[PDB]
């Protein structure tokens, strides 16, 4: 992280910098940097590179591709990606999509939490069984 | 030792702690909480700060030092709590970007500011506190807290890349209408009363005086009030009780009240022996709080699942998960 | 040739001296560009300059032009209601200065949801009692004098009044620092100072010569 | 100019504003090291009238140290300089007005 | 009485509540750039 500090301001010898460290946290530094810039299609290569699926799955839940955020989700176990595609969904009113997802990443009290003001009474059996005491 | 001289120092210190070592452990410690400290990792500070901590409540055990050893047992927690909230001020103002919700920001520094009043722990320049706080107050809409944290500024040694921003933030921050936004105005709850945002006396109610218990994710008012055993009764008892079913003058509960609650709205922070179980009612059993088992934060439940996934530990603590 | 009276003005880099009767240079060579022509339709008199205008007018009027990248767009033909003394153009507001008034007018307008309250104000207030000697405008602020020596500030962002000093006599000329906050002003006595509203208080300049003019 | 005395003149202009960290940038090249120590210690100050007195005691002035100090939040620092400096009786003076513990000691160690 | 306003109270802090979870669930926060 020091070094992000000093070389700001140099920012193309920055670039030169994360893009030979490969340091899987100077690459999200460069990722946030070029998401709080608004380029946004070179965020997901570095976000791509940094392996942050939370991120990706962001990002793609804002530019209204939803089904590629499904596909980083599907292969990639990353919980943190799995809640905040069931988020996307949630806004998107798709209900039994925004609830297993949230179910995928072991995240039961928002499911039962959404479940219960659906009224799905399946998913009261279906997430208070896994549900803890 | 050969962890040391290997400099694994983290695990060494982990080590010695669990050798019974007591002061190679503790030296070890300090020295990499110093490190810390130096550098700009706070939120390491703050963890090992908490490690010091309980480690330090584990040797109060001892029956010799039980005074001499809570004393530094809260302070330490103390150091904790400040310093983990001091790193988002510390990131906000140095990256380019911004991370957190500006929410979470203006809480963090409300609580810092009124739990680091004349002493600054060391590393935690307040001009950032003052200085994030006004920005996020102006945004938020408390116009009046914000003519606060500007006039505290007009005292404090600016950095000159600080200069121009509040120099002519407080200028234009008398165009606002002098009114603080009713959504961020701090409810008790013990007392009804609306204390104000700047309150004087701390992190307090001015009618009562029942102190705020904050969050640990966005350093946020909770609806839990703080009550007190009674004289002849023990945790085991009052847990028991639950589930069968102007200065300050604490709350008493007492048995036939004890037997008139339930687990669903009381927090038992069961702490170790040495110490006493202290309790927390809450006001809206509705909402939810989840306690983690470790260092007894509490935070909003749903928070703290997005919390746990995004981490895989608690963010206070980085116990198992 | 036989006389040129000077005239011209600053704003951040960017000169706007005077070439001829009928001519004006725009450059700014501190970020390496090149020197331009406005032509202006008559003798002009003030040369006021900005960050993306200019504007010369005569006796009662006032042609603004657009300082492009390229060229330059006769944008409006503003008249005013007595002789304009200085008027100054920074940013996209702008505030003529005639007979011991001021009028803060925002310059291209088309009335597109554009609040009424915003298109013209008539400084000092309408009913008190001053001559607005030395107006100055800065990034946003609207820092005038006047006779019985105020020197008010007026962010001109949220439209109100923030500083309101008083000097012990008419503040007659005005100079805001590039940043905007701090001020050196000139009073009847020649006995410049430097005022600096955040702490509100004003330095005096040790040998201030009695004629200093800017 | 490669000048010692022409360093430290800079490093009195240095202090004087209140610049601490390009002064300790200079009195590590200077090499005076009881000054960049303490300059190092009194970094994390923030209050400005209490940093203004400390770098007023650094630059040996001692009466404008104590005209600030008392106007800084922690004013006692000015009755510690005093004591330091052993000026008892302008302890005294300070010690009383603020601390009412140094006043039997101080007293003492005046006699003395 | 003082038991209505209370009650009135603790309903209000509750629908504040609400509305800021609300916004956290159904708002993303992208990452955005500082003035400074
Ligand atoms: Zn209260
Ligand atoms: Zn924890």
């Amino acid at each position: 992280f020091e070094v992000p500090r000093m070389l700001s301001e140099d920012l193309p010898s920055l670039e030169l910098y994360v893009n030979k460290m490969k340091d899987k946290t100077l690459w999200r530094w460069w990722a946030q940097y070029l998401e709080s810039q608004g380029e946004m299609d070179a965020a997901l290569h570095y976000y791509e590179l940094a392996r942050d699926h939370f991120s990706l799955v962001r990002i793609h839940c804002f530019q209204g591709n939803v089904q590629k955020a499904a596909q980083i989700a599907n292969e990639t176990g990353n919980l943190a990606a799995s809640y905040h595609l069931a988020r996307q969904y949630e806004s998107q009113e798709e209900v039994g999509q925004a609830v297993h997802f949230y179910t995928r990443a072991q995240a039961f009290k928002n499911a039962i939490r959404l479940c219960k003001e659906n009224g799905l009474d399946d998913q009261l059996m279906n997430l208070a069984l896994l549900s803890s005491p | 030792q050969w962890l040391a001289e290997n400099d694994r120092f983290e695990e060494a210190q982990k080590a010695f702690h669990k050798a019974g070592r007591q002061r190679e452990a503790v030296q070890v410690l300090e020295q990499l909480t110093n490190n810390a400290v130096a550098e700009s990792r706070f939120n390491d500070a703050a963890y090992y700060y908490w490690m010091l901590s309980m480690q330090c409540l584990d040797i109060a055990q001892d029956p010799a030092q039980k005074d001499t050893m809570l004393g530094k047992f809260y302070h330490f927690q103390r150091l904790a709590e400040l310093y983990h909230g001091y790193h988002a001020i510390h990131r906000h103002t140095e990256d380019p970007f911004s991370v957190h919700r500006p929410e979470t920001l203006f809480n963090i520094s409300r609580f810092l500011l009124h739990s680091l009043p004349k002493d600054t722990p060391s590393g935690i320049s307040k001009v950032k506190i003052l200085f994030t706080l006004a920005k996020q107050s102006k945004a938020l809409g408390a116009y009046r807290l914000a003519r606060h944290a500007y006039d505290k500024l007009r005292g404090l040694y600016i950095p000159a890349r600080f200069q121009k921003s509040i120099e002519l933030g407080t200028l234009t921050i008398r165009a606002k209408p002098f009114h603080d936004s009713e959504e961020l105005v701090p409810l008790c709850y013990r007392c009804s009363t609306n204390n104000p945002l700047l309150n004087n006396l701390g992190n307090v109610c001015i009618n009562c005086r029942q102190p705020f218990i904050f969050s640990a994710s966005s350093y946020d008012v909770l609806h839990l009030v703080e009550f007190y055993l009674e004289e002849g009764i023990t945790d085991e008892e009052a847990i028991s009780l639950i589930d069968l079913e102007s200065e300050f003058v604490p709350v008493v509960v007492s048995r036939l009240v004890l037997r008139s609650m339930s687990r669903r709205d009381v927090l038992i922070k069961r702490w170790p022996p040495p110490l006493r179980w202290q309790y927390f009612r809450s006001l809206l059993p509705d909402a939810s709080i989840t306690m983690c088992p470790s260092c007894f934060q509490m935070f909003h439940s749903e928070d703290y699942e997005l919390l746990v996934l995004q981490h895989g530990c608690c963010p206070y603590c980085r116990r198992c998960k | 040739l036989t006389k040129l009276p000077i005239l011209g003005d600053a704003c951040s880099t960017r000169i706007a001296y005077l070439t001829s009767l009928l001519e004006v240079t725009v450059a700014n060579p501190v970020e390496g560009e090149l020197p331009i022509t406005v032509s202006v339709d008559v003798e002009p008199n003030f040369v006021a300059v900005g960050l993306y205008h200019l504007a010369v007018g005569m006796n009662n009027r006032a042609w603004f032009y657009v300082l492009g990248e390229n060229a330059v767009k006769k944008l409006k033909d503003m008249e005013y209601l007595g002789t304009v003394a200085s008027i100054c153009l920074h940013s996209d507001y702008a505030a003529a200065l005639f007979e011991g008034k001021v009028q803060l007018h925002l310059i291209e307008s088309e009335i597109l949801d554009a609040q009424e309250e915003r298109e013209t104000r008539l400084f000092p207030a309408v009913d008190d009692k001053c001559r607005i000697l030395c107006h100055a405008l800065t990034s946003d602020f609207l820092i005038y004098g006047t006779d019985t020596g105020v020197v008010q500030y007026f962010y001109i962002e949220d439209w109100q009044f923030v500083n309101d000093y008083r000097h012990p006599v008419s503040v007659k000329k005005i100079f805001p620092d590039p940043n905007g906050t701090r001020l050196v002003f000139i009073d009847e006595k020649s006995d410049g100072f430097v005022y600096c509203p955040v702490n509100d208080a004003t330095y005096e300049i040790p040998d201030f010569s009695p004629t200093i003019k800017g | 100019l490669n000048d010692e005395a022409a360093w430290n003149e800079l490093a009195r202009a240095c202090l004087h504003h209140m610049e601490v960290e390009f002064a300790i940038r200079v009195y590590r090249r200077i090499g005076n090291v009881g000054i960049v120590m303490s300059l190092e210690q009194i970094k994390g100050i923030e209050d400005y009238n209490l940093l203004a007195g400390h770098l007023a005691m650094f630059t040996n002035d001692y009466n404008l140290a104590q005209d600030l100090y008392l106007a800084s939040s922690c004013p006692i620092a000015a009755l510690e300089m005093r004591r330091d400096l052993q000026h008892w009786d302008s302890a005294l003076q300070l010690a009383k007005h603020l601390a009412p513990d140094q006043i039997p000691f101080i007293s003492k160690e005046y006699a003395i | 009485e003082m038991m209505k306003m209370r009650q009135a109270k603790l309903d209000y802090q509750r629908l504040l509540l609400e509305k800021r979870q609300r916004k956290k669930r159904l708002e993303p926060f992208m990452v955005q750039p500082n003035p400074e």
